[PDB]
This record gives C-alpha cells, structure tokens and sequence, in this order.
C-alpha cells in the first residue's frame, strides 16, 4: 500500500469476520457477554420475529373494520396491545394505501425497520441504490419491483429518520371473496408492508 | 456529518437488486449472526452504547471505502469496535492483536460461558425496548400545518437531518413529543430532548421535479425555523 | 449528473496525502503512460471525442466503486473505451475479447506501426489546443457585479454546475464570452455555445460558515437567473 | 459474485492495464493509432512540459515590473506570446497572491490543470480529499501542507469548472536580495503556483 492512498484499499470481509470473533472472545473472557446471551439474540432475530406479525395485523384490518379504524387512529396503542412491541418497535405507525395514495418506507440514513412487527429488513432495503433513489425517483424504483403506478396516483415516501417506524397497510386485492382471516394473512407479502408491491389477486 | 451514509438523492448507485422475499436469505455467514448478538448484547447492558444514537455514529465514521464494501453486518462490527474502544470497555491494542490471531487462525476456539441472568437481561431489552420519548417543560415551537424552513446547518458530529432536506420549505404533519436528541446523545453529551416533528416535503421543493411525489421526514425542532 | 465525481463539499475523504513535489512521481506503470497516449491520440483525430466534454462524461459514468479504486489513469482508460464504443469506432465484444487476451497473457506483443504524418497531426493538437471560445449573436444576460441566483437544476446528463453551488446567490466577476456548452457537447448534441461567467460565492452562502473564504466558479448562462 | 451486489466488486487495476493494451492493440491494427503517435504524447507530457515554465513566468514577474503589470492585465495574450499555450492551456489566467489575499486552485469535478504552463497536476490534486475539502475548509487543507494563514487573510478558491485555467502568482520571499531572474526561478515551487504553499526564504 502506497501511504498516499490507504483509502483505496478496503478491509476484506475476512477482516470483519476476524474482528467479530475477536470482539466475541474478549467480551466473553472479560465477563461482558456469554455464549447463551449471543445465541438468545440470534434466535430472536433470525427465528422468533418475522413479517408474519405484520401480515396478521393486515389480515385483521381487512376482516375487522372496527380493528382497522382503531389501528389507524392509534397504531401504537393497538400494536402494543397485540404484543408487537420491543426494540426498534417502540413507536410504530401504520400508513394506509388507498386508490390514489401509495406509501413507501425507507431509511435513507441506514436501515431502520420495525423488527418487532416485520422482522429483519430486506437485503436491498439496507443498500445504497434503494436508499438513495426512492426519495427522489420513487416511480422508477417501484418499476424495478414491477409496480408501475399511474401519474395520477400520489406517492408518499416515509424516511425513518427518527426512532418512529412505519408499516404500510396494503389494500386487499380482488379475488379474495370467501377467504378467512388466516387465509388472507398468507397473501400479505413482506414487500407490500414496505410499499414496494401491491398484493396480487390469488 | 455529511458522510457516505447520507445517500438520499444520490445518483449512480444503480438498479435495486430485486429478490423474491422467500429467497432473501438473512445470513450467509456465521459472523453476521454474531454481529447481531454483539450489538444487542452490548446495548442491553449499556456497553459502548445506551441506545442507537451511539450505534449509528460509529457506522457513519467508517472509512467510505469500508462502508461500501464491508457488507451490512460489517457496519455493525465496525461500530461495536469503535464504541467499545471509545468508552474504554476494550483496549484498541488488545483488540487489534486478537483480531490478528483470528485472521491467521480462523478456527481458533471461542471461549464458552453460560450466564442465564444475562440472557434474561438481554430479553428485557428485546421486549421492553428503548423508547426515546421524553417530556420537557417547554412548549413546541411549531404547529401542525405550519410552513417551516429547515436550516442550512452542517453538523460535523452525528445528525438525523439528511442533506437532501436542508434549507427546504416543508409543512408540519405531526408533533410527536420530545425525543432524545441524536446530535448530542450520539456523542454521550446528554439526552437533551427536543420536540420531534414529522414534516412533509413536496418533490418540487426537494428536487425541482414534476411528479406527484412527497417525502415525510422526522425532524428535531432545532433543525428548523419559522417562516 | 449528480455523481461520485462531484465531490465539492463532501466529508469523509480524509487527509490530503502530502508529498514533496520532487518525489511526486508522474507514472509508476507503463499502462498509465499509454492511457495518456490513447486519450490525446484519439482526441487529436476526433475519435470518440472532439474535445474534453465527451471525455469527462465517460469518466462520470463509471461505476462509483471503479471511480474510487481504478486510480487516475483508470478513469482515462474507462472514458476512451466508453466513447470509442459509443461512437462505433470499436465494437464492445471485440474490445472485451481482446481485454481477456491481455488479462490472461499480459506479455502478448503489441503491434508496431510508424506513422510520421499522424505524429504531426497529434503535435498540432498538443500545441494548437482546442479553445472552446465562440461568438454568438445574443448579448449576455448578466453583467459584472450583478447578484444572481444559481438554479436548482439536476441534469441527468453531463454538467459543469457542481451540486455545492446550486440554488446559491453569487456575484458576477467576469463575462468571459460564449463557450461551447458542455451539457450538450458532451452528448454530441452540438456546441450550442452560451455565455460563460466567473461567479464569486461567499463561504456564508455556500456553507453557512464564518471564515473569510470564497469560491470563484465558472458557470454557463443557463445555470443562473437574475434576482 | 452475488448478482445482487456486483457494485461491491471493483475492477482490479490489472483489468485497466489489460484494457489499455487492448485499446492500443485494436486502434493500431485498425490504423487509428501508431506506435510513434502514442510515444509522442508520452514524451510531451512526461518530459517536454513541466512547472519550470510557470516558474519562469513567476521569476520574470518578480524581476520585471512592466511584465508583471502586462501579465496581470491580460495573461492570455502575454502567456501565448511566451509560447506557453496548447491543449488545456488555451485560456490561462494568473491570480496574484497579496498580503491579505491568498489564492488556491482546484478542479472539484475532476483534475483540470494548465498543462502547457505547469505540466501535470500533483497526485493529490486529482484525488477526492483535496477536491472535496478545499472549497469548504481551505484553511484546514492548507494546514496539512504546512500553510497556517491568519484569520485576517482572505482565501479565494478557484474551481476550474470550465476550460479556463488558473495559475497562482506567489509573492517573492525575503532573503532574495541580489538574486538573478534565473536563480529566482529555481525558488518557485509547483505547489506555490497552485496556492498550497508560500515560497520559503532561501
Ligand atoms: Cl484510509
Ligand atoms: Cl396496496
Ligand atoms: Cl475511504
Ligand atoms: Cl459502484
Ligand atoms: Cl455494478
Ligand atoms: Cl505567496
Ligand atoms: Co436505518
Ligand atoms: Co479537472
């Protein structure tokens, strides 16, 4: 490495792996962490949480008009009542898609996403392309997801710049007559709760 | 800080890599899982970070070349290392030496320790969270529907005021209440809460563009002024 | 285009690598010398580029990760390849195949050809240059001493209007005359010259900063409006 | 390479080298370039041009008041008369350092620099750190070069956004009494003609 240009040379991902193990080792040796504390976190975020929680909320809103009304008027109270609350989900707001208003959520500055309700964010949600572009050319971004909105539909992009979090409530599609709440929940995609997709008829 | 992380409105990052959600794997290496464990495990005990403000500035301080190449959980490893050294929990020399050990000998064994009490403590963080909502004696400077102008300020430390939203007219959408102020809290200078607002900005104002697009952004009171 | 190349006002790129000028080596690899030969040799004959406008946009279109890692003359190779393929002088498939040949066999011999007439032609470019000064029938919109406001425009093609100078008040320092207009010429859409001005901007206006600093920038007439 | 993340993987510099040889080979085979055309360019920029041309202009300005006056009133005419003219030096302006005004030149958008007068730019001049920072914090940048200006000295940064080019005329230092024009030229550093250094007493 030419010392004029150290900034041209990224750390290899092997460095980050080694650094992670070094942090783990030192913190356990010094009594700050334990094997089971680390594993508890991994179990929670990889397996216990997920978008099925949001899907249940969406299906309940579609099937219970009183619940939907309550959810939209005070989502924080309602979501906490259901138990969808915790770290990075202390203050969750629900934004309703309508025929002429489409909502899309982003964290331009990093990756903020309501883990207790939706689980972990999509790969692309955390990366620069989506984050940079969705606030300026949301129609172009949505087209890359296969969502081509008419010029007459208004788009509202919600940038998660505080600890307030946002979930999109997508509209119930056609062809769902006679479906149960359970069956409807199965139709609710992760992507529809971020705003990058509508829900297809079954 | 006007860093590589503040990408809103940038061009050149290319197409979004679409992937069916069912195929959108969470973790492809165990160190990525470990990164999650380190972040939440430390934060639950206030080690290096009491909440996410301290967490975010450690990522923002990454060398730009590392920020773009480390992969996501590399950011998390970077900020844990930064904050633990910065607060004196770990020594930088000791951390570097141990990193070298695992570089050269990746199969080096990890010490094992069961601590059920620490597990319960970590659970408390996971389920109780870390709400930044506070109360202050002052009243809000701004009201719903008020047209404000965001400031042209350039904090060299942490801020949640994205560059694309600076020096712009917007309309107050909601007064949330007072929230812990990131620009101070990230640097351990106190919670110093201020009123937090949601503010709507029109595409024409942000970009000079012609579509029916808007952006809603949460802004602390000190980021804005009346018109 | 609001690209990685438009770095004025960015933070995080770090310290400037000072080097004594006597130690500041021009070239450390022969391909870097070759890059210079390719650029000037092509430009002297109008191959892929008639002047520097076409040259610059090919660099600006680089993948950001390549722009930051290629080294300087890598930019030059990128834009020569881009422009020669774009104008139909070279075929992309043929270029890729030949690149692969030299990747796998770097010592592959280079064809030799002497062309003294081409040498003289190249000399003409080197010594006569490519002045972009033109005349137009219109009069300048702005005058020395006039306070102007630069536009908030976001060309997706080439521009010489740096983002840090957009939507800013400045004072006309000089009217140079009409110059070939980069935003059109880079895309082969005609010289379409416009009046070029030098404009002074104060630090307080650009950044909200408090020192006795100013920036003088050359701006084409269409980048600005009267106040 | 994961096709979600091709943008994380830079071309190695070996690619740029191979690409350069491929361009060279194809252009020579197709009759567009010749060995001697390429070599002519290299000779010109590596050896024929250099900052000694600017140094001669500076030393002449210091020793000949009439010349300095002419140079500052119409540098383009004067520089062309001297033969310091050519590609990327068709329109060169000279900006005078004075006791309370310090000039610094940059190309924030790339690397523009008056080759016919100064030769090739410094390594650092073309790289992002200088380019990004000098327009916003010139005092901090200059300090990294060892130039610590008082708050009372005004700094003018000249961004080379058109084909107009700028050379800084630095002030003659103390301790140069009795020196010839030739000897004075030897004191004029490249860096002083960009504005990142004053000239030290001999
Ligand atoms: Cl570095
Ligand atoms: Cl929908
Ligand atoms: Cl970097
Ligand atoms: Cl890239
Ligand atoms: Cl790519
Ligand atoms: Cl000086
Ligand atoms: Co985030
Ligand atoms: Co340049």
């Amino acid at each position: 490495i030419d010392p004029r240009f150290p900034h041209h040379h990224p750390r290899p991902q092997s460095f980050w792996e080694a650094r992670a193990k070094a942090l783990e080792s030192l913190l356990i040796e010094k009594g700050h962490l334990s094997s089971d504390a680390i594993e508890r976190v991994i179990k929670h975020y990889e397996h216990e949480l997920g978008p099925m929680n949001g899907a249940k909320v969406v299906a309940k809103a579609w099937t219970d008009p009183a619940f939907k009304q309550r959810l939209l008027e005070d989502s924080e109270t309602v979501l906490r009542e259901l138990g969808y609350y915790g770290l990075q989900g202390e203050h969750i707001r629900v934004v309703e898609n309508t025929d002429t208003v489409h909502n899309v959520v982003v964290c331009t500055l990093c990756s903020c996403y309501p883990w207790p309700l939706l689980g972990l964010p999509p790969s692309w949600y955390k990366e620069p392309a989506y984050r940079a572009r969705v606030v300026k050319e949301p129609r172009q971004v949505l087209k890359e997801f296969g969502l081509d909105l008419p010029d007459s539909v208004e788009i509202r992009v919600w940038d998660s710049s505080s600890e307030i979090r946002f979930m999109v409530l997508p509209q119930r599609p056609e062809g769902t007559e006679g479906m149960t709440e359970e069956e409807l929940a199965k139709l609710v995609t992760r992507d529809s709760m971020i705003g990058v997709a509508k829900i297809e008829p079954p | 800080m006007n860093g590589i992380h503040d990408v809103g409105g940038m061009d050149g990052f290319g197409k979004v890599m679409y992937v069916k959600e069912e195929e959108d794997i969470y973790f492809t290496h165990d160190w990525e899982r470990l990164a999650f464990g380190l972040v939440a495990g430390c934060m639950a005990q206030g080690l290096g970070m009491k909440a996410f403000d301290e967490f975010r500035i450690g990522i923002e301080l990454m060398r730009p070349v590392d920020y773009l190449t480390s992969s996501y959980y590399g950011h998390w490893i970077a900020t844990v290392a930064y904050n633990l050294v910065d607060t004196g929990v770990l020594d930088e020399k000791e951390l570097d030496e141990r990193t070298e050990v695992f570089l050269k000998k990746p199969d080096t064994k990890i010490p094992r320790r069961e601590d059920p009490a620490l597990v319960k403590l970590v659970e408390k963080a996971l389920y109780d969270g870390l709400s930044p909502l506070r109360e202050i004696s002052a009243s809000p400077r701004f009201k719903v529907g008020e047209r404000i102008k965001t400031k042209n300020i350039h904090p060299t430390g942490h801020t949640r005021f994205p560059r694309y939203a600076r020096d712009k007219y917007g309309v107050i959408d909601e007064v949330y209440g007072a929230h812990v102020f990131p620009d101070d809290a990230a640097h351990r200078k106190g919670e110093n809460p201020q009123y937090l607002y949601r503010v709507r900005f029109e595409a024409e104002e942000l970009w000079g563009y012609k579509q029916k697009d808007s952006v809603y952004i949460d802004l602390w009171e000190s980021y804005m002024e009346p018109v």
